[PDB]
């Protein structure tokens, strides 16, 4: 069978990774130099953290990737016993590598590691840093305990810009010989919201669905991100407009009330235009509505009342 | 054996051709299986829209009638902790097909009930074994799914069932059974369905039970209202007219009589009046604010019990005060 | 093949497994040093309060080959030691997980072992994967073959000379039953063959005792409760006491209960006893209890004397303990209490 | 008897042996019972990846009656924990038990187990449950595409399984190769905390009776070709209990990655079918090749 | 590829990045602890990550241990003077014949002997798995027993605890 495009076109080299140009350039510098230190890679989902770390390890270790890399993630056993035995034995292993090269322990989703295992990793890093180096990958850098953070260079990935997403999408289209239009690519980028995994998934879905990537064809399957709809609903100057948006764009499309209220809270947390008093009052009203929904009254009437109270707060 | 089943299960779609109201999603998945390029799927939608039916039908189409041998289905009734993900799901996803029948399928129905730790463990299982396995997640609440899992899945939204699909399914059920439905009865059934086919099927079964002689008796809107015990549109209109035009005593008497005639519940009347007022043309916007706030408060209070007469008087007074602005 | 050796006899396999197991109990990693004449497996605990060393002579193995000049990979373990007579000796030392080696070296419950070979290949014709791995080949009586390649890390060897200094002091102080003269001659021969050379400070005390009585007494001694061992020797008796002191809390509450169990052996029963003219010494019991069970694992009828020799000088000073087998030397050094 | 199926015996070793063999498949799960004129079979499946089927033939029972006419076989499902507990308490006085009888009266009736003593009889009824949609016949060996077959002695295989279990084996690789001059190489390669280890069976007609590689069609014997099967030890080790009592073992691997183990202990016959892992890593393949060459 | 924080590590107490008053307080406390009948038996150091607790402890030990260690009476393990000024507990050490929770108990039972001619400073930075309730209870009991021990002679015991918050984990 044919692999999905997300996995089929996963980059093999750092040069094929787009976005965070300075960070990728630093990674390439490290790869071509060799003296890799303990590092932490943090950022939002689907921006190349796993791809970047794996490509760096591959380029650094060459043929010795199999015997010089130990990869562990949340799907494997990673308790304190694992740190005591498997990681310890790997770090103790005497492996002949080219000068400036070290064994790499990749801990993907390191944030999920237990407190005991994280504390145990301190002594391992202290003892075996001469021949072993650790590459943590996570979404929240603060979820790694401070003693471990103290030894590692931090590297934060930013959300991908529309330009890099468009460039890599054009590369994929050229490889796949996909017919498209500019508006279709713009719609795909808009719906991706900076997540390239979603961008590639939506591109594949659209290409399958109709063959031609148009805006209308893209929007037949992919929907506009609902956080923007919620923001438009909250910022409406008229109660009628807010109610109309809530009905047509959210309720009639099958969005659950709990999702709507959670998204409303998240969006209100980042409303720069509104004042602080109005913002906190809106947060209070949203929380009261959320409490009512959790009790079982997840009705459209409650959301309409929440919108009415928010509009009152605005006035 | 199918005869003894409830209609909600007796009429479960067996093939993707029987799933209505999801033309775009269905066409996309059908053509994906035709080209054998199925990606990881997410089916997000409200209850009774055809997510489980659609995924089971797709599995049947992919693997014929032996899908149970190469499909691993797990739902909220089963334990799906991190240990389950590490052992059972991982071993199934990392093993070869029974007869090299392409790729294996793992269905996680009601995945919004899974814990954060299990979802986090699922990320690398999904990514590593994509060649041999494909994952399907089904959900009603997206906020319970972690961002990584959402990013890994191609999303498909099951909208509330359109009217035409409901009419076609109702016609199919009516030809299957020896049942007759009136156009007004069908309109009322669609209106009360709220885009849920389960409600339609259950109410139709109850209506057939209500008929003294189903072989010849026809289901009218009155039968549907009796079975559901819901208010008629005329009752709601009369109550609203009395509230908005008559005095307090007359409105109280009218509400009491309308409720006692058929034992109607106050919450149903409130919902109907809210639906009616949503289309009203209001020249003052504060009226809408007061209506929404007070009626939501009354609904919340009713949800916890309380005094019924006081709540009805509260509804009357709230409407009158809101419209006095 | 940089190094190779094989064991065939059942008792030799038993003693090898027991020694490896005891060393693994002492420390998580065992150290193996290979020379042209013997193989030394030793271990030291984290606190550096106990050292155990088992030396297998080349005669202990049916086959024995050592080619230090062929080692290429892991050359950090290759060491050259100059002898007092003007000779250069090659050594290769490495570290290996003790638990893994113990698991490899144990006799299966059902099937016996016909041959047990351990080898190291770090020569030019060595695949990169096999580098720094100890090859263990086990042949079963059913013709089944098992192969293991646990990883090892080359290290440097720092010889311990406490035994030599204690022997020299003992010979100087106490150097008549013919057995005593034989012991003196054996000690002199050992000191000469080694690669390295009336004030109260010259105190030394020696006790040769049949290990059967000590083992019988210790069988009832549970180290989990009696964590201290005291030896008190005078010219009429020798007492060994497994004990633990009590600990009192804030309001004189018993945090830890004291216990004591003593056994007395007449000086006649002891093989030999020499004192510097009621000596007392205290140390840890667990390591001694484990160490006393290695020699008996072989059970050799010929020249069968499971006698343990103990040397001690002063409180705080090390206590040395030695046992012998036709081709095995077992040594244990412990740190004694400094009180008094 | 008036029951549709009734089988009585005087040997209590068969029942306890079968229960012990079935135990490694989970102490709290379902067991399928098949009843037919030929005999009674116990079937268990784990994770849709492994299956075990133990058959007790008609000869094993002193009396065996199968009076069902409408259907040629009867299918039921029971909970293994219930039977385990009931037998453990009822079998405490194993010396006195003299008779053991199973009975069943079609769908909707319990599975009846009666232990008859000299003067005391204990009767226990096990409730039955609906059989899961998963078909145990799905995991079967394609008899027309055998990649290789081998015959092994029970004791040697049991010793090898014990050795693998005690070293904490995590991944297992069955390696089978044939050459001229009656040269056979059957080996188990384990990936564990120790690294990569090997257990090789001798090329003699007392532990390895015969070995054949058929090039994936069961017909053409090919020399110089090596068949490698990659399995997770969690499933491979589930045959240790069965091999403990086994007298002879027959391995048969097909091209579809299915391995079948036939265990022969009048007797108890066991079939274990397992699936192979998706693929073998480059490091594992290199280590296996170095070990075998 | 040596890391700078290790390559340029201090080689003497004068180069330690520590406030002068804190260094004086720690040095006086440790020096008093090294007395034959010192009132204080355990010195507990707490603070954030990377504030020179273990570094300053080791630098101070390098001076204090030789000053107070009694000269050996011509006895020692090896030929070298056995430069083991600091004895540290290892939490990842696993031996064959010892349950995990007892490991620390064993360590102290050995550390007690490192006095007088065998004098050494006991440092506890890699703690046992205190997240396990039973292990934490055993650790506390052992600490209390050390504090209330009736042994006339004990070595100075220093416990360095790095204080940090545990991020919420699923
Ligand atoms: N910068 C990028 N350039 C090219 N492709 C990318 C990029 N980021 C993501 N992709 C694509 O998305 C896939 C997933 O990338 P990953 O690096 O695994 O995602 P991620 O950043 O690790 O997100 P998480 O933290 O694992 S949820 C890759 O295989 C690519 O196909
Ligand atoms: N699109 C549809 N076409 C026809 N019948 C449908 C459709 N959706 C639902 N039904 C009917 O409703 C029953 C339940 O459908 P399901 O697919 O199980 O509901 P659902 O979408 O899974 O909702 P949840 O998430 O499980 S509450 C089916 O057995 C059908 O009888
Ligand atoms: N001038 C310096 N002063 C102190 N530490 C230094 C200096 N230069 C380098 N370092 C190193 O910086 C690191 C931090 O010192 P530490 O004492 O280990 O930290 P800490 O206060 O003990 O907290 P933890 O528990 O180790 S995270 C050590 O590895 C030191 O060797
Ligand atoms: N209270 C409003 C009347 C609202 C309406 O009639 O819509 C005045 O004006
Ligand atoms: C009725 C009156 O209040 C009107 N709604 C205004 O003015
Ligand atoms: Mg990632
Ligand atoms: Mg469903
Ligand atoms: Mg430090």
């Amino acid at each position: 069978l044919q692999l999905p495009w997300v996995e089929k076109y996963r980059p093999q080299v750092l040069s094929d990774i787009v976005g965070n140009k300075e960070t990728i350039d630093r990674l390439q510098q490290i790869a071509k130099d060799g003296n890799m230190p303990h590092m932490i890679i943090s950022g939002m989902p689907g921006i190349g953290k796993t791809t970047s770390v794996h490509c760096l390890a591959h380029e650094l270790l060459g043929r010795s990737y199999a015997d010089g890399v130990l990869e562990l993630n949340a799907s494997d056993d990673r308790g304190i016993d694992v740190v005591r035995n498997q990681i310890k034995h790997f770090a103790q292993k005497k492996l002949h590598l080219p000068p400036g090269k070290h064994k790499i322990v990749i801990l993907d989703e390191a944030d999920s590691m237990t407190a005991g295992a994280q504390q145990a990793l301190r002594r391992t890093m202290e003892l075996y840093s001469n021949s072993t180096r650790f590459a943590f990958a996570c979404n929240q850098s603060n979820k790694i305990i401070e003693p471990l953070q103290s030894r590692c260079a931090i590297l934060r990935y930013s959300k991908l810009s529309d330009e890099d997403v468009l460039k890599r999408l054009l590369q994929i289209i050229k490889l796949e010989d996909v017919k498209y239009t500019n508006d279709g690519l713009e719609a795909i980028i808009f719906t991706a919201e900076g997540d390239m995994r979603q961008a590639i998934n939506n591109l594949q879905s659209t290409v399958a669905g109709h063959g031609l990537v148009n805006a209308d064809n893209v929007f037949k399957i992919v929907d506009s991100p609902h956080p923007l709809i919620v923001k438009k609903m909250l910022l409406a100057s008229n109660l009628e407009d807010s109610i109309q948006i809530l009905r047509t764009d959210l309720w009639k499309k099958g969005y659950s009330s709990i999702d709507i209220v959670t998204t409303s809270f998240r969006v209100t947390k980042n409303l720069a235009q509104v004042k602080e008093s109005v913002r906190l009052e809106m947060i209070k009203e949203i929380g009261l509505t959320h409490m009512r929904i959790l009790e079982g009254v997840g009705t459209y009437l409650q959301l309409a009342s929440m919108l009415a109270k928010i509009h009152k707060l605005n006035n | 054996s199918k005869e003894n089943l409830p209609w909600v299960e007796k009429y479960r779609p067996e093939t993707l051709d029987e799933v209505y109201g999801q033309n775009e999603v269905i066409t996309t998945v059908r053509k994906f299986v035709d080209e054998g390029k199925l990606p990881h799927l997410l089916f997000y939608g409200p209850p009774g829209t055809g997510k489980t039916s659609t995924i089971v039908a797709l599995a049947r189409e992919i693997y014929g009638k032996n899908y149970s041998n190469m499909v691993l289905e797990l739902n909220a009734s089963d334990d799906r902790g991190i240990d389950v993900v590490r052992n059972q799901i991982k071993d199934f996803a990392s093993t070869r097909q029974i007869f090299s029948k392409g790729f294996k399928l793992i269905i996680l129905d009601e995945a919004d009930a899974m814990t954060n730790a299990a979802q986090n463990a699922l990320r690398r299982v999904i990514e590593r074994y994509t060649k041999n396995t494909r994952f399907c997640v089904l959900a009603n609440y997206a906020h319970k799914l972690t961002p990584a899992l959402l990013s890994r899945c191609t999303r498909f939204r099951f909208q509330p069932l359109p009217q035409e699909a409901i009419e076609r399914r109702i016609a199919n059920v009516l030809v299957h059974e020896k049942l007759k439905l009136s156009p007004n009865a069908e309109k009322a059934l669609i209106e009360l369905s709220n885009g849920d086919m389960r409600r339609v099927l259950n109410v139709l079964q109850s209506c057939k039970a209500t008929l003294d002689n189903p072989d010849e008796d026809e289901i009218s809107d009155d039968v549907i209202y009796e079975c559901c015990g819901a208010p008629r549109p005329s009752d709601l209109k009369a109550v609203l007219k009395s509230i908005l035009e008559d005095d307090w005593g007359t409105a109280h008497y009218t509400l009491n009589k309308v409720r006692s005639a058929k034992g109607l519940a106050l919450i149903d009347l409130i919902e109907g009046i809210v639906k009616i007022l949503e289309d009203y043309e209001l020249q003052n916007e504060e009226t809408r604010v007061h209506l929404l706030t007070k009626l939501a408060d009354i609904e919340y209070s009713i949800s916890k019990g309380g005094n019924d007469q006081i709540q009805g008087s509260a509804v009357i007074g709230a409407i009158k005060a809101s419209f006095e602005n | 093949m940089s190094f190779k050796a094989t064991i065939t006899e059942s008792g030799k396999q038993n003693i090898w497994f027991r020694a490896i197991y005891v060393l693994s109990t002492i420390q998580d990693d065992i150290k193996i040093t290979v020379t042209t004449n013997e193989l030394i497996a030793w271990s030291m605990n984290e606190t550096d309060t106990t050292l155990c060393q088992v030396r297998f002579q080349k005669s202990f193995f049916e086959e024995y080959e050592f080619k230090p000049h062929e080692i290429v990979f892991g050359e950090n373990g290759v060491q050259v030691i100059e002898d007092t007579y003007g000779n250069s000796h090659k050594l290769y030392s490495f570290r290996v997980n003790g638990r893994h080696l113990t698991t490899i070296s144990r006799k299966p419950d059902g099937d016996g072992i016909k041959s047990f070979t351990i080898a190291v290949n770090n020569t030019s014709t060595c695949p990169e994967s096999l580098a720094n791995r100890l090859i263990v080949v086990i042949e079963m009586d059913s013709l089944i073959v098992k192969e293991y390649c646990p990883q090892f890390q080359p290290i440097k060897y720092d010889p311990i000379i406490i035994n030599l200094k204690y022997k020299r002091r003992f010979l100087d102080v106490f150097g008549l039953d013919p057995k005593l003269l034989d012991v003196f001659t054996n000690t002199e021969r050992e000191l000469t063959s080694a690669l390295f050379n009336l004030t109260a400070a010259d105190e030394i005390n020696y006790i040769c005792c049949n290990s059967t009585l000590l083992k019988n007494f210790l069988d009832n001694c549970n180290v989990n409760v009696t964590d201290e061992v005291k030896l008190e020797i005078n010219v009429h008796r020798l007492s060994i006491t497994a004990f633990t002191k009590a600990v009192y809390g804030k309001n004189n509450d018993l945090l830890r209960n004291a216990l004591s169990m003593s056994n007395t052996i007449s000086t006649l029963d002891l093989e030999h006893y020499c004192l510097f003219t009621m000596k007392s010494i205290i140390f840890k019991l667990k390591d001694f209890k484990n160490f006393i069970t290695i020699g008996p694992s072989w059970k050799t009828t010929q020249d069968g004397n499971d006698n343990i020799s103990l040397w001690f000088c002063h409180p705080g000073d090390p206590i040395l303990m030695q046992m012998q087998k036709p081709g095995v030397k077992l040594e244990l050094v412990e740190v004694t209490d400094s009180n008094i | 008897l008036a029951n549709k199926f009734s089988a009585s015996t005087v040997h209590l070793e068969h029942i306890t042996t079968a229960l012990s063999c079935l135990t490694p498949f989970g102490s709290k799960d379902d067991v399928l019972i098949f009843i037919d004129a030929d005999g009674l079979s116990f079937v268990r499946e784990n994770n849709h990846v492994i299956k075990i089927q133990l058959l007790l033939s008609r000869e094993l029972f002193m009396s065996y009656s199968y009076r069902n006419e409408t259907e040629d076989h009867m299918k039921l499902c029971v909970k293994i924990n219930h039977i385990l507990d009931s037998v453990s308490v009822m079998n405490r006085n194993s010396d006195d038990i003299v008779e053991c009888t199973l009975s069943y009266d079609g769908h909707g009736s319990p599975f009846v187990l009666i232990f008859e003593d000299s003067f005391i009889s204990e009767r226990v009824e096990y409730s039955t449950y609906l059989i899961k949609d998963f078909d145990t016949n799905g995991l079967e060996l394609d008899r027309e595409r055998i990649s290789f077959e081998a015959i092994i002695k029970g004791e040697a295989l049991h010793s090898a399984l014990k050795d693998l279990k005690e070293i904490g084996c995590k991944e297992c690789y069955v390696y089978a190769k044939t050459e001229a001059n009656d040269e056979n190489v059957f080996a188990l390669i384990s990936k564990s905390q120790l690294g990569f280890s090997k257990i090789k069976l001798p090329s003699n007609r007392s532990i390895l009776e015969k070995l054949q590689v058929f090039d994936g069609d069961s017909t053409t014997v090919i020399d110089g070709f090596a068949v490698i099967g990659f399995f997770d030890f969690t499933s491979f080790d589930k045959i240790r209990k069965s091999t403990k009592i086994a007298s002879k073992v027959l391995f048969r691997m097909d091209v579809h990655g299915v391995l079948s183990v036939n265990i022969l202990s009048p007797g108890i016959v066991i079939e274990v079918c397992m699936l192979e892992k998706e693929s073998i890593d480059e490091a594992a393949q290199t280590e296996i090749e170095l070990l075998m060459e | 590829g040596e890391q700078w924080y290790e390559k340029f590590k201090p080689n003497c107490l004068e180069q330690v990045a520590i406030h002068k008053r804190k260094l004086k307080d720690v040095q006086e406390a440790l020096d008093a602890m090294f007395l034959p009948n010192a009132k204080h038996r355990i010195l507990l150091l707490s603070g954030p990550s990377g504030c020179s607790k273990s570094t300053v402890i080791k630098e101070l030990s390098k001076i204090l241990v030789p000053k107070y260690r009694q000269n050996s009476n011509g006895t020692s393990f090896r030929s070298t003077p056995n430069e083991h000024k600091v004895t540290e507990f290892r939490g990842d050490c696993i031996v064959n014949d010892l349950p995990q929770m007892e490991s620390f108990s064993e360590f102290l039972k050995g550390a007690r002997y490192l006095v007088m001619s065998n004098l050494s400073l006991i440092l506890i930075e890699d703690l046992p798995n205190v997240f396990h309730i039973d292990t934490r209870r055993r650790f506390q009991q052992l600490i209390l027993q050390w504090l209330y021990s009736s042994e006339p002679l004990l070595p100075p015991l220093v416990i360095c605890i790095t204080e940090c918050e545990i991020p919420e984990n699923d």
